[PDB]
């Protein structure tokens, strides 16, 4: 099949920035190339058809061009509502094939996370499990280090992280880290803490509680 | 007035069968090619199959040849995807799309998609636990141990939307999902203003309203 090699895999650009996304076909596909935009939880939407034609209702800041087997999507002035994954597609032959996609995030200034820690509810303890939650709220960039310490001892392999999609209003991220222990193990320790390292913080921030206190 | 609406998705056992439907409105499918395109969780887009409803001519991706059958009924303006010998690999959101202008406009209209989950795990409703507070305070709900996706969470029945963060679900080692939903509020309102998270897990017919108190 004809392969569509799309680059970059991801990119961050500030609002107003001119953005360039590339897609190289493994062989001649003429102008039978399309560009799609996909926002989290939504269907793809057509932006460009026949290599260079702007689709109905799409903002004029989107454009497409072709040079041999290379196809270029350009966003002249990146807006906050352009946060999405972009896909090229050839349909010169069957099967139609897609590029791997390019995830576009909005670049903004550094923002330090607000950190919160939540002990397990008495309700959950009754069932025999203890979940401890650490929240990092509204920060940038996305890169952050969250480390669990129980009785000042580094705990590994017992926590999972989740990160929200970039916020449409302030372009920040939020993150949850959840530590799961049995009720038995939880009752064997006193100090529960999450230590957070982030570019927006001069030094690592620790939030903790003492079980039972 | 052009739209495509998929239906038929859900949770199904490996090795089983499932039929999806794609109802078209605002145009006649006899005029165009109809496609199925799928997207596995956290992955890119994969074309599945195509049909020309007028003569019933079909094409398939190698990954589904023999196992899947695409078909169409022009008198119902509807296309179908019959899925057989389902595998975990087939788990995905399935989209219906059309070729506009005999292909010139590419895939110009897509449906909203229908989620197909192929798994031997049973449905399970979530437990909902409070994340008690201790924009200066944070609180939330832990929505734990459910299967399959998706769940929905609102706060105060939609009255509270600002500062809410409902995190993507993560699969636990147990093979059950878990997520938290949090919101930041004024500390001033912690002892009086009521905060309730509304959790709906339609797959298990589970509905939970949990009040979060300090
Ligand atoms: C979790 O608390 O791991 C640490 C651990 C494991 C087993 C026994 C004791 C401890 N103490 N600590 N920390």
């Amino acid at each position: 099949d004809i392969q569509m090699t799309q680059s970059p895999s991801s990119l961050s650009a500030s609002v107003g920035d001119r953005v360039t996304i590339t897609c190289r076909a493994s062989q001649d596909v003429n102008t039978a190339v399309a560009w799609y935009q996909q926002k989290p939880g939504k269907a793809p939407k057509l932006l460009i058809y026949s290599a260079s034609f702007l689709y109905s209702g799409v903002p004029s800041r989107f454009s497409g061009s072709r040079s041999g087997t290379d196809f270029t999507l350009t966003i002249s002035s990146l807006q906050p509502e352009d946060f999405a994954t972009y896909y090229c597609q050839q349909h010169y032959t069957t099967p139609p094939t897609f590029g791997q996609g390019t995830k576009v995030e909005i670049k903004r200034t550094v923002a330090a996370p607000s950190v919160f820690i939540f002990p397990p509810s008495d309700e959950q303890l009754k069932s025999g499990t203890a979940s401890v939650v650490c929240l990092l709220n509204n920060f940038y960039p996305r890169e952050a280090k969250v480390q669990w310490k129980v009785d000042n001892a580094l705990k590994s392999g017992n926590s999972q992280e989740s990160v929200t999609e970039q916020d449409s209003k302030d372009s920040t991220y939020s993150l949850s880290s959840t530590l799961t222990l049995s009720k038995a193990d939880y009752e064997k320790h006193k100090v529960y803490a999450c230590e957070v390292t982030h570019q927006g913080l001069s030094s690592p921030v620790t939030k903790s509680f003492n079980r039972g206190e | 007035e052009v739209q495509l609406v998929e239906s038929g998705g859900g949770l199904v056992q490996p090795g089983g069968s499932l039929r999806l439907s794609c109802a078209a409105s605002g145009f006649n499918i006899k005029d165009t090619y109809i496609h199925w395109v799928r997207q596995a969780p956290g992955k890119g887009l994969e074309w599945v199959a195509r049909i020309y409803p007028t003569n019933g001519y079909t094409r398939y991706a190698d990954s589904v040849k023999g196992r899947f059958t695409i078909s169409a009924d022009t008198s119902k303006n509807t296309a179908y995807l019959q899925m057989n010998s389902l595998r975990a690999e087939d788990t995905a959101v399935y989209y219906c799309s059309r070729w506009g202008g005999d292909g010139f406009y590419a895939m110009d209209y897509w449906g909203q998609g229908t989620l197909v989950t192929v798994s031997s795990a049973s449905t399970k409703g979530p437990s909902v636990f409070p994340l008690a507070p201790s924009g200066t305070a944070a609180l939330g709900c832990l929505v734990k141990d459910y299967f399959p996706e998706p769940v929905t969470v609102s706060w105060n029945s939609g009255a509270l939307t600002s500062g809410v963060h409902t995190f993507p679900a993560v699969l636990q080692s147990s093979g059950l999902y878990s997520l938290s939903s949090v919101v930041t509020v004024p500390s001033s309102s912690l002892g009086t203003q009521t905060y309730i998270c509304n959790v709906n897990h339609k797959p298990s017919n589970t509905k939970v309203d949990k009040k979060v108190e300090p």
